[PDB]
């Protein structure tokens, strides 16, 4: 599967973005850093859709996708 | 954000329309007009001078997604901030909102603090 990485998050944004990711897919191997959040994405949701959703909160440059 | 910014609250139920208006007033926003559906909203937007649209999802004649889409494709109000009000954080609905160009979405019933958070994120995001 693929890997999502979220950077430079402000206070609260890690939980907020974890939940937001919840509404859209089932996350595994979730890693909650102090101002970062990473996880393994099943693949059942198009990446572009994710970016569009998280952008309700953060900026695109704070989102990265890569193979595991 | 300028407190006399003009809001347009769109919902087919008059009670929700009033709730949202009172909430905007609790936040210091008093320049607010209401609309009953997508069609009614587009018609009112024509008057111009609107700085913010808060719209519900479910409405007859024209629902919220369609109102949003029409706003975005309209070269004269294309960048108008639009907050979608939905009754459920539903996966398929949130994507549609995101791709359609919504400035954000909020699940009802919502609080005044939630609305403020929503407004500020949008103001901040657009340098308002
Ligand atoms: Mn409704």
């Amino acid at each position: 599967a693929r890997r999502i990485i979220l950077s430079r998050l402000k206070a609260g944004e890690v939980d907020l973005l974890e939940e937001e990711l919840g509404h859209l897919t089932t996350l595994t191997d979730v890693v909650k850093g102090a101002d970062s959040l990473s996880a393994i994405l099943p693949g059942d949701i198009a990446e572009d859709d994710i970016t569009a959703v998280l952008c309700f909160v953060i900026e695109a440059d704070q989102i990265t996708f890569e193979t595991v | 954000a300028d407190k006399e910014l003009k809001f347009l609250v769109v919902d087919d139920f008059s009670t929700m329309r009033r709730i949202v208006r009172n909430l905007l007033k609790e936040l210091g926003f008093n320049n607010v007009e209401e609309a009953e559906d997508g069609v009614d909203a587009l018609n009112k937007l024509q008057a111009g001078g609107y700085g913010f649209v808060i719209s519900d999802w479910n409405m007859p004649n024209m629902d919220g997604l369609e109102l949003l889409k029409t706003i975005r494709a309209d070269g004269a109000m294309s960048a108008l901030p639009v907050l979608m009000v939905t009754a459920e954080a539903k996966k398929e609905n949130i994507i549609a909102a995101a791709q359609a160009g919504a400035s954000g979405y909020v699940v009802k019933p919502f609080t005044a603090a939630t609305l403020e958070e929503k407004l500020n994120k949008i103001f901040e995001k657009l340098g308002m």
